[PDB]
């Protein structure tokens, strides 16, 4: 099986409170957005082999989490443009999560859909959305600069 | 004047010719040593304005042999040409030869109209067409 | 458990006693504690070397 | 292009003859190793068996070395080849019937009405090289090469996924033909260019706009032969100025501008001629780390076989280790990539990989 | 390589030498290929 | 390009920082000026005069050009040349000597890499200016006629055989409100296109053949295939497109709703859920042969007697009309007889699928224009002097004698020769029985060329064997040899040739033979077998 040997199941429960029932929806969200390090694990498990879940869904839940509020917003676009790793992460504690061994700002389809659905959805603070990657750009563009 | 000997023998020439030419200077073999490695140095310079591919195996064949005269001018000035010509080579690279080299690992790019020579289980084939029995 | 949650009831029950939580914090630890055993560049540049170190041999 | 194949129909002693249907003027006769051999007869005729009746080479170490004879001087014309094989007498076998090649037109059809009949053959030849140049490039203009820095690309290699192998095989028919009639359409304006002559017409006739105006491929091929020359000069000897000559900046710029994107021959050469001529410096070893430092580094956008130059390097590295400076390079240069984790920069994982495999296999070689 | 050398006694024949550019490009080959295995 | 889209003034202050008003600068200024409005401002400074002023300067042999900055220049005109308000300009009065000078540079400093990089680019550009525009047909059309009349070979024949001769590529946009996974790979992969197509799972490009169909198009962007997907456009508002449409009625619906034409895309909305004979748009070839180039091409320039038979026969006026209406084998003859072994799209015509219809498909297409020509008009007339001049009747001739051993006055491998001989002789008998009868028209040479021809001891060695079993099963070629025996009887002026081993005698002869067969115990040849005995009755006395 690859649900009892990778950490997958939970995936597949939280997809499922999620998207089962659309009423109820939005309170899900709620309650999962608070949790620590959450968007860098699922970041993680989405740019990994097939390991018994589809892309879809793992993009699904990613843009459902990420639209409940506008904080999480910005942490998605940081998450998936400038910065993949753990938050408060130091190698000498043993137990907090480290999630080092990815390269920054990789694309895939998965990624342009996600990105594409983050900026042109019509809500509170798609503004602020919209500055932060213009700032990404702009950025970018700087460093560029250097010599 | 064997400078110009082998200018008009092993350059300008076909490969029969050339051939021939080699022939005779095996022949004349058996003081002459050093004189031909220096004509040959002073024509090394000369030689990528070569006609035909074939024209070169023979005399390469003939500076391999007759290298053991002398060992230091003929490897600096060898150095010095496989510097000046490195460098030119790379500049003629597109991003098409080197995807193809990449991705298929096929290699002698084929949008260039102009070929050099040809090989065959260690025979050189050039100016002259293949037999069809 | 997926069968469990089938209605609008027992998902409403399963927020409330806090589960949503528990699965996340159990998600975020548990991808701490496993590699991943799938192949990656190493095997790739291995089969590359032509050699190395039911589909059984 | 020729295919033949023999059904005439091995403990017998045997002999062969062919006919041309003409008169033709051959130049090369070459003929692969025949095992179930012990000698082998050439007889040439072109009309009679004994009016004309003529025998060029007999060998019995075929099946050791197969025979090659390169040209006839002077090139005797002929239309019957006559070969008898005599097998070794202590089931059936086939021995294929080598290559020859050489010329059908003679001069001095008789007048020089080929170059009415040549030239048109080249404009047509040469206009099947431009539409081949075109379909080749609507082909494969159309076409990527994912980085190997993912488990996704990295799965992409190892198992090829189904779109690509028609793309991949099609491409190669269009590369082949495209080749094969570049080949036709350069036979063509040789055989031209000798008519030309022949009638009296003179050949073609400052180092700078020289060098940047020859073919590409006679660059090759002379650098070829030459750097063959100077390993051969250096295997049979100790040059001094030679080793002024190189030093750094010198074999950096060679090793990228030869070794990355030559042919394989070409690159292992190279990489041959540079160990032994390099191999006991002081600056080796570092100049080992900043090529693995510089190519493989994951800002980088050119585009090369990396495993192909992986291999080279290995084999440079196995042969040079006697110095002990490269294995010393390669460890600081394992320690700097490993400092992030240590105590804002991160982890370059492709290029860990890289390093770690290249020191385990310095290792396990220098175990022994 | 071979030892097949062409009829060439009926005519005036460089043979002397031809064998001694078959022995010199014999002797190049080999040297090439003790230089490869060093 | 897309902030220039927003903002107009900043494509001004572009312009401005370019100095208009190198490579990267040219490839820079093509790109960013995609803008609908941008465009016409990008028109209106320096866009124009410079370029095509430079390019007919160089032709003839105004700022300075060099050989190698040819090329550039051309292909940002390539570039640019993808609206339809451009693409119309390019057609226009200004523009017409270029192409023609382009031709004057490719029909005669200029290096290798040189001529093959600017012919190349030449190429390109013609094709895409005669992509998807009727209008620039005509004016393609009448510059290759020009030039052709003011054999063929070098940079003419290869502009012939990619610009005409092949099918025509089209793109098309399509869009859905859910996801298209079909076509993707979980690699890297940087595609680079236009911002108005947009990126993501619900929008997808397709660069392909206009001889395709919508079931084609489906399979291609969805995996999926009462649950259909239905293509709908802003034109056709609220109808279906049904998927057995082919591209070219696509087209040409669209170009009949006031859609302008050479338009860069087609945009169709793929949503989840009377046109069946419209008609397909003319091909570019079509519209060359509509004014007559191909008799000029048959007169300017492997069986060798078919494609002699081909090229001859390409010479007839209204040969074009006939044969142009199945493409590919049209396409594929004409190649064939250009020295070219294959389209160049991948496979050889020799391993085409209709192998078996090319050596015979000149005889068929020139019987049916001998029976589509109607001899009343002057038409036909001018058809009958121009082959008797050309001398097709005597290769026709010429033919019959080598196929049939009648000169005028491996087993298995041997048997399909024999068959396909049999073959081409009712191909052929076929072809001059639809010559002299199409449903002064008699030449002088005829009543004499047939005699002492092989025709007339080809029917006579048919005819003789009278059996009722032997060569009863020939029933194709006895009713193309009894058609012919019909076509004779029909024209009186030639009908003496039968009257004076009697061909009436013996056919009657046979015919009471199985007349009594009938009467003591295949229907439609024996029933074809008493009509040409009754009409050979009636024109025996006549």
């Amino acid at each position: 099986d690859q649900v009892s040997k990778t950490s997958i199941g939970w995936l597949r429960l939280l997809h499922h409170c999620l998207t089962h029932i659309s009423d109820l929806e939005g309170m899900m969200a709620s309650a999962a957005a608070p949790t620590a390090n959450l968007l860098q694990t699922c970041a993680a498990l989405l740019m990994s082999p097939y390991c018994g879940m589809h892309s879809p869904n793992i993009e699904v839940v990613l843009v459902k989490i990420g639209l409940q509020s506008t904080r999480i917003g910005l942490k998605l676009i940081d998450i998936l443009l400038r910065n993949c790793a753990a938050s408060g992460s130091d190698p000498t504690d043993l137990n907090s999560p480290l999630l080092f061994g990815r390269l920054n700002g990789l694309s895939s389809d998965s990624t342009i859909d996600i990105l594409y659905q983050l900026g042109t959805t019509q809500d509170p603070g798609t503004k602020d959305r919209i500055q932060a990657l213009l700032k990404w750009v702009s950025d970018s563009a700087r460093v560029a600069a250097m010599k | 004047f064997l400078s110009d000997i082998v200018r008009v023998c092993f350059f300008e020439a076909g490969r029969s010719i050339a051939h021939k030419c080699a022939r005779f200077l095996a022949l004349c073999i058996s003081a002459f040593g050093p004189v031909l490695l220096k004509a040959l140095l002073d024509n090394m310079s000369f030689l990528p304005a070569a006609t035909t591919g074939g024209s070169v195996y023979w005399y390469f064949v003939l500076l391999n042999y007759v290298k053991d005269e002398d060992l230091a001018g003929c490897s600096t000035a060898c150095a010095s040409l496989l510097t000046a010509v490195s460098r030119q080579l790379q500049d003629r690279l597109t991003p098409m030869e080197a995807l193809l080299q990449t991705r298929y690992g096929l290699y002698s790019s084929p949008f260039d109209p102009v070929l050099f020579d040809l090989e065959m289980s260690g025979s050189s084939c050039k100016n002259v067409y293949n037999s069809s029995i | 458990i997926l069968r469990v949650l089938d209605t609008s009831d027992a998902l409403k029950a399963f927020h409330d006693m806090g589960g949503v939580q528990l699965i996340c914090n159990n998600m975020v630890t548990s991808t701490r504690a496993i590699v991943n055993t799938a192949r990656s560049m190493v095997s790739t540049i291995m089969k590359f070397l032509d050699s190395g170190p039911e589909g059984i041999h | 292009p020729p295919h033949q194949s023999i059904i005439i129909e091995s403990g017998a002693r045997r002999f062969v003859t062919l006919d041309f249907g003409r008169p033709i003027l051959l130049t090369d006769v070459l003929i692969p190793t025949c095992g179930d051999l012990a000698s082998l007869s050439i007889d040439i005729w072109t009309l009679g068996e004994e009016v004309d009746g003529r025998r060029l080479v007999v060998a019995t170490d075929i099946s050791t070395h197969s025979l090659i004879l390169h040209d006839l001087i002077p090139p005797p014309v002929c239309r019957f080849m006559k070969i008898t094989v005599i097998g070794r007498y202590g089931a059936r076998a086939k021995i294929p019937l080598g290559f020859y090649y050489g010329h059908t037109y003679i001069l001095p059809p008789e007048i020089d009405q080929h170059l009415a009949m040549m030239v048109a053959l080249q404009e047509d030849i040469q206009c099947r090289y431009n539409l081949a140049c075109h379909r080749l490039e609507t082909l494969l203009q159309s076409i990527d090469l994912p980085p190997l820095n993912s488990a996704n690309n990295a799965q992409y290699f190892l198992r090829k996924p189904d779109k690509a192998v028609e793309e991949d095989s099609r491409v190669f028919s269009a590369y082949q033909d495209c080749i094969q009639l570049q080949l036709q359409l350069n036979l063509a304006h040789n055989a031209v260019q000798r008519l030309k002559v022949a009638l009296g017409a003179s050949r073609k006739m400052n180092p700078e706009d020289l060098i940047q105006t020859s073919s590409t491929e006679q660059l090759r091929t002379i650098i070829r032969y030459l750097l063959d020359t100077l390993l051969s000069l250096l295997h049979a000897s100790v040059p001094a100025v030679l080793q002024s000559t190189f030093h750094a900046q010198a074999c950096e710029e060679l090793f990228k501008h030869l070794c990355i994107s030559g042919t394989p021959k070409i690159r292992l050469h190279t990489g041959l001629l540079l160990v032994q001529l390099c191999g006991g410096e002081r600056w080796w070893g570092q100049f080992l780390s900043n090529v693995l430092q510089e190519l493989y580094n994951s800002e980088q956008l050119l585009i090369f076989p990396q495993d192909r130059v992986f291999m080279l390097l290995s084999c440079i590295g196995q042969r040079s280790l006697s110095n002990s400076g490269v294995l010393e390079s390669l460890l600081n240069l394992l320690d700097n990539l490993l400092s992030p984790l240590q105590p804002e920069g991160v982890l370059d994982i492709p290029m860990i990989s890289w390093v770690v495999m290249l020191v385990s296999r310095l290792l396990d070689y220098v175990a022994t | 390589v071979s030892q097949a050398l062409d009829a060439r006694l009926e005519v005036g024949l460089e043979q002397q030498a031809e064998l001694m550019l078959k022995m010199m490009s014999t002797l190049e080959a080999d040297s090439i290929l003790q230089a490869l295995t060093n | 390009c897309s902030m220039c889209h927003v903002h107009p003034n900043y494509f001004s202050l572009l312009m401005g920082w370019m100095g208009i008003t190198t490579e990267s600068h040219l490839a820079t200024l093509a790109s960013s000026s995609q803008s609908p409005e941008a465009i016409k401002q990008l028109l209106d400074s320096g866009l124009p005069s410079l370029l095509v002023r430079s390019l007919a300067s160089f032709c003839f042999s105004k700022m300075p050009i060099t050989a190698d900055l040819v090329a550039p220049i051309l292909r940002f005109l390539t570039e640019v040349g993808n609206s339809h308000i451009m693409k119309d300009w390019l057609g226009g009065s200004e523009v017409n000597p270029l192409w023609t000078a382009l031709l004057f540079l490719l029909c005669h400093g200029l290096t290798t890499q040189q001529r093959t990089a600017i012919e190349n680019a030449t190429v390109a550009f013609f094709l895409q200016c005669i992509s998807c525009h009727p209008n620039n047909q005509k004016l393609m059309a009448q510059v290759l006629c020009e030039l052709f009349q003011t054999n063929i070979s070098g940079f003419i024949r290869r502009l012939f055989l990619q610009l005409m001769l092949e099918d025509e590529k089209v793109t098309m946009f399509l869009q859905s409100p859910c996801p298209l996974y079909k076509g993707r790979i979980n690699a890297t992969s940087h595609v680079i296109q236009h911002p108005m197509y947009g990126a993501g799972h619900k929008f997808r490009t397709l660069h392909l053949p206009v001889s395709t169909t919508l079931s084609d198009v489906l399979d291609r962007v969805s995996d999926t295939p009462v649950p259909v997907f239905h293509l709908f456009h802003k034109l056709l508002a609220g109808q279906p497109l049904p998927a057995e449409m082919t591209l070219a009625q696509l087209l040409t619906l669209l170009y009949d709703r006031k859609l302008p034409q050479g338009y860069r895309s087609i945009d169709l909305t793929v949503k989840l859920g009377s046109l069946l004979e419209t008609c397909p748009i003319q091909s570019p070839l079509q519209v060359f042969a509509g004014m007559g180039g191909l008799a000029l091409i048959a007169e300017r320039l492997i069986p060798a007697h078919s494609l002699a038979a081909f090229g001859l026969f390409l010479r007839l006026p209204g040969y074009a009309e006939v044969l142009l209406k199945e493409r590919k084998h049209a396409q594929c003859l004409l190649r064939l007889v250009l020295g070219v072994t294959d389209d160049g799209e991948g496979s050889h015509i020799l391993q085409s699928p209709s192998a078996n219809v090319l050596p015979t498909l000149p005889f068929h297409v020139l019987r049916s224009l001998f029976s589509t020509t109607p001899l009343t008009t002057d038409d036909g007339v001018l058809l009958r002097r121009m082959a008797l001049e050309i001398g097709a009747l005597h290769l026709i001739l010429v033919c019959l004698s080598a196929l049939s051993h009648h000169s005028p006055r491996d087993v298995e491998q041997a048997l399909t020769k024999q068959r396909l001989e049999e073959e081409h002789v009712t191909c052929l008998l076929q072809v001059l029985a639809s010559y002299i009868n199409p449903v002064n028209a008699l030449p002088s040479v005829l009543l004499e060329l047939l005699s002492q021809s092989c025709l007339i001891p080809a029917m006579s060695s048919y005819l003789r064997n009278d059996s009722v079993l032997d060569m009863a099963r020939h029933v194709p070629l006895y009713r193309a040899l009894l058609e012919l025996l019909r076509a004779i009887a029909s024209c009186a002026a030639m009908v003496p040739l039968l009257l004076p081993t009697s061909v009436g005698t013996l056919l009657a002869k046979m015919k009471t033979c199985v007349d009594t067969y009938t009467n003591r115990l295949q229907k439609t040849a024996e029933i074809v077998y008493a009509a040409t005995t009754s009409l050979r009755q009636a024109n025996q006395e006549k």
